[PDB]
């Protein structure tokens, strides 16, 4: 809701980074490390 | 090595760089 709110707005660099907070294909940065997942959700990770 | 040469890499890139040597919170503290 805040990602589409914001792109409603045309806040586009935060819309990018609500949308980070989500989904982000370049994977994540964990204690400087990277993730093997790609989706910030685990109910979205695995289909429950 | 030096101090210039650690802030440029990565913490991931120093992290590989002296995993076996230290034990990661020298290597945080670098």
């Amino acid at each position: 809701m805040v990602f589409q709110r914001l792109l409603q707005e045309q806040n586009f660099t935060e819309s990018t980074r609500w949308l980070r907070y989500i989904w982000n294909p370049a994977g994540y940065s964990v204690q400087g490390e990277m993730q093997d997942y790609y989706w910030n959700v685990r109910p979205l990770e695995e289909d429950t | 090595l030096l101090l210039t040469n650690i802030s440029f890499m990565s913490f991931s890139e120093f992290r590989h760089r002296t995993s076996g040597t230290l034990t990661w919170r020298e290597t945080d503290f670098l």
